[PDB]
């Protein structure tokens, strides 16, 4: 706790970001992940 | 409907939907119980670390044109290497691996290179 | 621009970058018609 | 949700689904925002 406040902003997009497009070149990923993620979806409700 | 979907593709089978299993190129999935509804635990595939190499879509050895049976052509910078398009594994481009189509005088982008043939160290030898 | 520069890859994570022309040779591929249909009439496919 | 299959799909990869991307073998689809809706330019494969 410090001096805090509540701030409003322009919502960021996120990272801006820029790709090197070329005629002649690829980029090829060296290594990847094995990643896992969770999808929750609603099945039924109650019988009322 | 789009639950049993998802079981119906991602569970007893993979998914070939873009974002449908999950961000990335789907693996699998384990379907979880849950109160009123289900949890699904996608396994995906995304590529960690890359780097970039210098491509053209095709490479004269006779002053033919040669295509990737399967990979895209890249090169070191000293040599040239054809190779997967999701995981970087360099190979030495052999007829093997190539097939014919055409001729350098059409293809936009293609360079001059060597392709080896593994029957002529056979014969020689 | 994902989609222009870097091909399908950009949903899946990192966008790659690709040229253009590789990525219509990935894109036939997708079809059942191989690369050479492309670049053989390249300048048609783009004028279409 | 349609909608967000057709970029998750059919923008952000190629979809194999006849008759989703528009008649024809998909290649490829270029999203155009609208008004409360949006605009794909699905461009498909036909043989002539």
């Amino acid at each position: 706790v410090a001096s805090q406040s509540i701030i409003a902003y322009t919502m960021s997009l996120g990272a801006e970001n820029s790709v090197a497009y070329s005629n002649n070149s690829i980029a090829i990923p060296t290594n990847f992940t094995i990643s896992v993620t969770t999808e929750i979806l609603p099945v039924s409700m109650t019988k009322t | 409907n789009l639950a049993a979907t998802k079981m119906s593709e991602c569970v007893l089978g993979q998914s070939k939907r873009v974002d449908f299993c999950g961000k990335g190129y789907h693996l699998m999935s384990f379907p979880q119980s849950a109160p009123h509804g289900v949890v699904f635990l996608h396994v995906t595939y995304v590529p960690a670390q890359e780097k970039n190499f210098t491509t053209a879509p095709a490479i004269c050895h006779d002053g033919k044109a040669h295509f990737p049976r399967e990979g895209v052509f890249v090169s070191n910078g000293t040599h040239w290497f054809v190779t997967q398009r999701n995981f970087y594994e360099p190979q030495i481009i052999t007829t093997d691996n190539t097939f014919v189509s055409g001729n350098c005088d059409v293809v936009i982008g293609i360079v001059n290179n060597t392709v080896y043939d593994p029957l002529q160290p056979e014969l020689d030898s | 621009a994902g989609t222009i520069t870097s091909g399908w890859t950009f949903g899946a994570g990192a966008a790659l970058q690709i040229p253009f022309a590789m990525q219509m040779a990935y894109r036939f591929n997708g079809i059942g018609v191989t690369q050479n249909v492309l670049y053989e009439n390249q300048k048609l496919i783009a004028n279409q």
